[PDB]
């Protein structure tokens, strides 16, 4: 089969150090292919040396900050029936999403009944979170009403629920973004508290 | 009241101004040129050389403390005032000159009161002589696609001159006060 | 035997690259022919390796055997910075008393003007402003090879020329809106382009009226027709033309309405107001005839009290400004009762000067809660003037 | 005249509208009072202004709002009689923001939870600049009063807020107030009171039930009417829809009826029965009650006595003494004697416990009411006792 036009969407995961991302084919094909990726950011030459986990990650290395000059990328696929190319252009403002965060746990309050404490730990990969200001999203909801609802929070890793219920448990689900740079990323993992009852 | 409350004061201020340049730009980037809102059009700048850029290093952004990067503000801040001045009285357009107007004595105040906070912090560098060259830069004989490019070219580096001006702002609250 | 005339030869040629205007000239060798024998003259024009573009052909005779000077000129549709242009001329006598083969002339050597580079610009014209809907066509000079030509969103195809030159062709043109529309030539490594503008010409000014609130100035108010779409430095200029004193006012460009001031000549009266509209595209006048003694309107005195001996009843007197010493005033007056009645009549006054007034009143009423109100006007029967603020200090009854 | 300074230095700030600055006029100068007020950011001048001829009490401060500058202002005295200033205050633009009511008020059922209430609404575009503490106040549409949610609860921004602990089937009506988050400043107008329900919460309460002992005449079948009031609107908590009964007979054999109106004709024989309803709401049955009827040849089983029944205070009311072993439940009734007048028997439910018990009707003063107050026992009621006594 000969191969078709391939999706090219990169995203940083770190501002200050480099990006990576992948390119994969909408159709697979039962044949090994080969890849020829390069960089121009207008001009110049990038050259990405790989080693990653997953293949198809070359992992390129940011050099300036602010340099106000669009990215652009173009790939290259080759096979026995065709070769087709592709090439993408963006800036380094819109493909910047950090990690969601981990280690997310609650603890209920012994003197109020309906007040919960939700605490949080930034992502590893990300870089020092004091340096750039970041911008977290919590999620309070019960386990049977299955309505989210979003507020936003400031900079910080602590949050008082006021909102809670007395009898009924709850589930977090905070993300991670930049103050002004960025969109937002994916929710965390799971959370489970279930507020304190006097017996 | 000290280096408290000035820097929060500066730092909301400079976010108040961010949406409104954020606002302003959308709205000129509608309202000048048919191939300039919706397409990309990103032409080789080959134009515009003489307003200062803002591409620095990371280790070169972290080796100043708190007075090159605060005369540099304050030298980018005043050639972006004079040439936001131009391009007002280059601009023909009832709201868009009373937004535009707004725009401009806001930054006058948000720079008189970076000056005031500068001068509050005890540094023996008051008020340096700035240029006083393109202290008026009065409108040269140029084509008006060429001037369009130009105050395009400048709006964007105004924009990415306000992030990475509230990013140093960051980064100084947090070499300062912890 | 036939006949054939001599072969002409271009004396000078030129143009102007402003206007892509071509201008041509040649003097026919008439003094060798005594008789006056019809000649018929046919200019061609030929661009980038003889295209033919368009013929044209113009009959003259010559001047009793002299040899006459004489100027041609040709508007082409494309700037001269776009393509080089030869020009060849030639003849075709025609004899009364001759019954030979009359054949036309040879054609004469080639004459071609060639665009020295000059200055950076590479896209013609610059900054033209033509009417809407007129077909006109770009030429961008390189050196390089271009990618495609388009206005906004459109992709237009493109035309290529002899020598890394590409012209686009475009046709009735839209309108344009406070900005110029711009065109582009998309290159591989950079882009090149200019501004055309596209307006309609001025309208006739409608609704000329021209009234005055004091005998010193004249103002005159109206409203423009069709908008011409170029506003900035090309907007329209207005201009008031005098017949005898010959005095002219300049608009000032600054709206919905606006208002111009013509300084008052005495012992004139007699003024044929006419409003010349200048614009790059087209003009128009409007001559309406004025009365400066017919369309008079006073304006509201201001700074009047209420004051009286313990004779007959109060004695109003107003403060009019203005120079109006020559002509009387028709000022009526009317006092209201309690809310029940409100009498109406006219007095009339004389000149008076930058001061105060004399208006006198008989057999008035006590105090009844009265009040008072004054509106003034001219002898001449025009519009009235505005009211003034209401008063009601009355004397004492009893 | 003096001057008379203006003093009280008292104004406030719009969120980037027109603001104008308020000042006392004083007293009865009536010299060309004509003040004007200054500006200054310690690094530029704003233009002055001119007092109004008709109120001198506040004019035009700055056509562009701008905040966090220092803005230093004062009104100054203007007359014939020399020029004086008055006193100078330094203040926040940002100190002084009036917000706007949040607009777009609306509650909803998510999962039919008759303990939470949730209610959102848009803040203004002044959010991203100052923050925000809200103080919401509902009540019901019958009572005039309003009560105040605690204000420590909503003291930061929040985007949604749900209210707790609230009545079933009563209808709510919500607005709020926001400004600084510290105090410092001026407070809102009042957003536009929006309507809501609350959940269905079927009732927890067993209906009130009663039957007759009509002599019936076909050898055998007796014909009970079945009775039961109609529960109130606040122990219903939603439209009654329709009752269910459940009759108890010989073992291995029940019966039972979802007739939609309140009123039954069902048979009956020479044993035993009793007799259970139960409401059904829109989610569910609701809680029975109990009642026996074995009026085959019942005995009095110790009728109450020491039956007293008068007034005395705008109301009939009535008093009985302590049966022997217990009471279970207590139920009257009570009717309108007069010359060839059919009375209907109106009765309410007591508890066993209370012996004085205020009736809760219509009835009216210079009647003859016959109050009959009869026993209720684990093995079937009492013989009926019977009273006369007037009102005023
Ligand atoms: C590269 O991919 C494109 C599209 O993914 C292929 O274009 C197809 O070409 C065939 C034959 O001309 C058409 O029938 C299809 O409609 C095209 N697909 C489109 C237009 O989406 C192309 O063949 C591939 N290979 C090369 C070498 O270009
Ligand atoms: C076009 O005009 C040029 C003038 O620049 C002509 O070139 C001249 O040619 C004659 C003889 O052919 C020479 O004697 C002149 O010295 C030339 N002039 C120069 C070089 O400036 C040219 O012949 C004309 N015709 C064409 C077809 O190019
Ligand atoms: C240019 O094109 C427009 C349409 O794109 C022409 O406008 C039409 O004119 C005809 C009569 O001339 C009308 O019947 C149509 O209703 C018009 N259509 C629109 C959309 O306005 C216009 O006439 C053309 N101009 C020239 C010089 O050809
Ligand atoms: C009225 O005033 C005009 C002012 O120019 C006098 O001049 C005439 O202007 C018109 C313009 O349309 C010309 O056509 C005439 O030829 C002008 N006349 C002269 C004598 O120059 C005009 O004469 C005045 N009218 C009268 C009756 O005197
Ligand atoms: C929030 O509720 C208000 C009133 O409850 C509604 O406002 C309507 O907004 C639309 C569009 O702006 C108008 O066409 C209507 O006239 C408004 N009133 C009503 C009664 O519909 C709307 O549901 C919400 N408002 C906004 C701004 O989203
Ligand atoms: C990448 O490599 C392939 C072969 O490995 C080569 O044909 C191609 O020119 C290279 N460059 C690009 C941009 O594909
Ligand atoms: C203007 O008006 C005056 C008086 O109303 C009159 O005498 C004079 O003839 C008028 N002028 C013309 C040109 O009619
Ligand atoms: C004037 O002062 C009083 C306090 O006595 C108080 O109403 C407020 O501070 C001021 N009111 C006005 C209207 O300025
Ligand atoms: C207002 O009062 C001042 C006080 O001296 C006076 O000078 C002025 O003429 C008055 N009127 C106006 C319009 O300012
Ligand atoms: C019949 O029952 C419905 C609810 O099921 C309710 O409207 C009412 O109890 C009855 N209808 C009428 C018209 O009374
Ligand atoms: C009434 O009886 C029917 C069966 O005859 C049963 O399905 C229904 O649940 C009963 N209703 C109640 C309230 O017990």
């Amino acid at each position: 089969l000969p191969p078709r036009e391939p999706v090219l969407s990169c995203r940083s995961n770190t501002y200050p150090k480099g990006f990576y991302c992948s390119w994969h084919l909408p159709t697979p094909t039962y044949i090994p292919n080969t890849f020829n990726v390069t960089v121009l950011h207008g001009s110049k030459i990038m050259v990405c040396e790989k080693d990653p986990a997953l293949k198809n990650r070359c992992h390129i290395r940011y050099m300036h900050l602010f340099s106000t000059i669009k990215y652009k990328v173009s790939i290259s696929v080759s096979n026995a029936l065709g070769h087709n190319a592709t090439a993408i252009t963006f800036d380094e403002f819109t493909i910047v999403k950090p990690d969601p965060p981990e280690n997310v746990v609650a603890r209920p309050v012994p003197s109020n009944p309906r007040r919960l404490e939700v605490t949080w730990q930034t992502p590893s990969t990300w870089p020092d979170p004091e340096s750039f200001p970041l911008k977290f999203f919590l999620r309070y909801r019960p386990l049977i009403l299955d309505q989210w609802q979003h507020v936003e929070l400031s900079d910080g890793t602590a949050h008082t629920i006021t909102d809670a219920y007395a009898g009924k448990e709850y589930i977090i689900q905070v993300a991670a973004k930049d103050n002004e740079i960025g969109t937002w990323s994916d929710w965390s993992v799971a959370a489970h508290a279930t507020p304190w009852t006097e017996e | 009241p000290g280096p408290g409350p000035s820097i929060q004061k500066t730092y909301d201020l400079t976010r108040y101004l961010e949406h409104q340049l954020r606002s302003l730009a959308g709205t000129y980037l509608n309202y000048l040129g048919p191939p300039f809102n919706e397409p990309d059009f990103n032409p080789p700048r080959l134009g515009a050389e003489t307003l200062p850029r803002a591409t620095v290093d990371l280790e070169v952004w972290r080796s100043l403390n708190d007075k090159l990067r605060l005369t540099q503000n304050y030298e980018a801040y005043s050639h972006l005032l004079c040439y936001l001045r131009g391009l007002n009285r280059q601009a023909a357009t009832a709201e868009l000159r009373r937004s535009l107007a707004h725009f401009c004595t806001s930054l006058q105040g948000l720079l008189g009161s970076i000056a005031g906070v500068m001068a509050a912090l005890g540094y023996p560098l008051p008020q340096p002589l700035p240029g006083t060259e393109p202290t008026w830069t009065p409108g040269p004989a140029h084509s008006d696609f060429l001037q369009k490019m130009d105050d395009f070219w400048l709006l964007k580096e105004l924009q990415t001159w306000l992030w990475r001006s509230a990013k140093d702002f960051n980064r100084l609250k947090k070499k300062m006060q912890p | 035997v036939s006949l054939i005339p001599d072969t002409p030869e271009i004396l000078n040629l030129s143009a102007d690259f402003s206007t892509s205007t071509l201008y041509l000239k040649w003097n026919d060798r008439g003094s060798v022919f005594p008789h006056r024998s019809n000649v018929i003259w046919e200019i061609k024009v030929l661009r980038k390796e003889s295209m033919e573009l368009v013929k044209l052909v113009t009959h003259n005779t010559t001047l009793n055997g002299k040899d006459t000077l004489h100027h041609w000129s040709w508007a082409s549709d494309m700037p001269l910075e776009c393509a080089i242009h030869f020009v060849e001329i030639r003849c075709y006598i025609d004899n009364l008393h001759f019954s030979g083969l009359e054949e036309w002339s040879d054609w004469s050597p080639v004459k071609n003007i060639s665009w020295i580079p000059d200055s950076q610009t590479k896209v013609f014209p610059q900054d033209k402003v033509i009417l809407v809907g007129s077909d006109i066509t770009f030429c961008c000079v390189s050196q390089e090879k271009v990618l495609s030509a388009l206005i906004g969103h459109t992709n237009c195809p493109l035309i290529h020329l002899d020598g890394e030159n590409v012209a686009i062709k475009i046709r009735n043109i839209s309108v344009s809106a406070s900005s110029g529309t711009n065109v582009v030539f998309t290159t591989e490594d950079n882009i090149f382009g200019t501004v055309i503008f596209a307006g309609y010409p001025p309208d006739t000014p409608q609704q000329l009226n021209c009234e005055t609130h004091d005998l010193k100035e004249i103002i005159c108010s109206w409203n423009p027709g069709r908008v011409t779409a170029l506003v900035g430095p090309r907007a329209t200029s207005y201009t008031l033309v005098e017949s005898f004193s010959g005095k002219y006012v300049r608009l000032k460009r600054a709206n919905e309405s606006y208002q111009l001031l013509f300084q008052m000549l005495p012992n004139q009266e007699i003024y044929n107001f006419t409003l010349n509209a200048h614009n790059p595209l087209g003009r128009s006048q409007s001559t309406i005839l004025v009365n400066i003694t017919e369309k008079v309107y006073p304006h509201t005195p201001t700074s009047f009290k209420v004051k009286d001996i313990n004779s007959t009843a109060v004695k109003l007197s107003w403060h009019l400004p203005g120079n109006f010493a020559k002509i009387n005033f028709l000022c009526e007056i009317e006092i209201k009762k309690s809310n029940s009645v409100q009498e109406q009549r006219n007095v009339t006054i004389k000149g008076v000067e930058n001061s105060s007034y004399l208006v006198a009143l008989d057999k008035l009423n006590p105090y009844t809660l009265y009040t008072f109100r004054i509106r003034c006007s001219t002898e001449t029967f025009w519009k009235w003037s505005k009211w003034s603020n209401k008063k009601q200090h009355l004397t004492t009854e009893a | 005249l003096p001057p008379e300074k203006p003093k009280n230095l008292s104004c406030i700030v719009n969120e980037g509208k027109k603001m104008r600055c308020e000042w006392d006029g004083g007293r009865e100068t009536h010299l060309e009072t004509n003040f004007t007020l200054k500006s200054e950011w310690a690094t530029h001048k704003f233009a002055d202004c001119k007092a109004k001829r008709d109120t001198p009490t506040s004019c035009t401060v700055d056509y562009s709002t701008v905040y966090f500058v220092n803005i230093e202002v004062w009104v100054e005295a203007e007359n014939a009689l020399g020029k004086v200033t008055s006193d100078h205050i330094n203040f926040d633009p940002v100190y002084k923001v009036k917000p706007n009511p949040p607009h777009n008020l609306s509650v909803i059922n998510s999962e039919e939870l008759s303990s939470i209430l949730k209610l959102t609404w848009t803040n203004p575009s002044i959010k991203s600049v100052i923050i925000l503490k809200y103080n919401i106040q509902y009540r019901t549409k019958d009572a005039s009063t309003w009560s105040q949610i605690p204000p420590e609860d909503t003291a930061s921004t929040r985007s949604s807020f749900t209210v707790q602990d609230l009545k079933p089937f009563t209808e709510y009506v919500f607005r709020i107030r926001c400004m600084k988050e510290d105090g410092k400043g001026y407070w809102s107008d009042w957003s536009e009171e929006a309507s809501g329900i609350t959940y269905e919460d079927r009732p927890s309460k067993a209906p009130s039930f009663w039957y007759k002992i009509d002599p019936s005449h076909t050898q055998g079948y007796r014909t009970v009417q079945l009775v039961w009031k109609t529960l109130p609107p606040f122990e219903a908590n939603g439209k009654i829809l329709d009752y269910e009964v459940t009759l108890t007979r010989w073992k291995s054999h029940l019966q039972n009826y979802t007739v939609n109106a309140t009123k039954l004709t069902v048979n009956l024989t020479n044993d035993r029965y009793l007799a259970t309803l139960t409401v059904r709401n829109l989610v569910g049955k609701s809680d029975a009650a109990v009642l026996t009827i074995p009026a085959c040849d019942f005995q009095a089983t110790h009728p109450v006595m020491d039956l007293k029944a008068f007034p005395k205070d705008n109301m009939l009311w009535v008093e009985w003494t302590t049966p022997r072993e217990s009471v279970k439940k207590y139920i009257l009734e009570w009717c309108v004697l007069s010359d060839k007048a059919p009375c209907i028997t109106d009765w309410q439910q007591e508890d066993g416990t209370v012996h004085r018990t205020y009736l809760r009707g219509n009835l009216a003063e210079s009647k003859c009411y016959l109050i009959t107050v009869t026993p209720v026992y684990a093995d079937g009621p009492g013989s009926p006792e019977s009273i006369k006594a007037y009102l005023k």
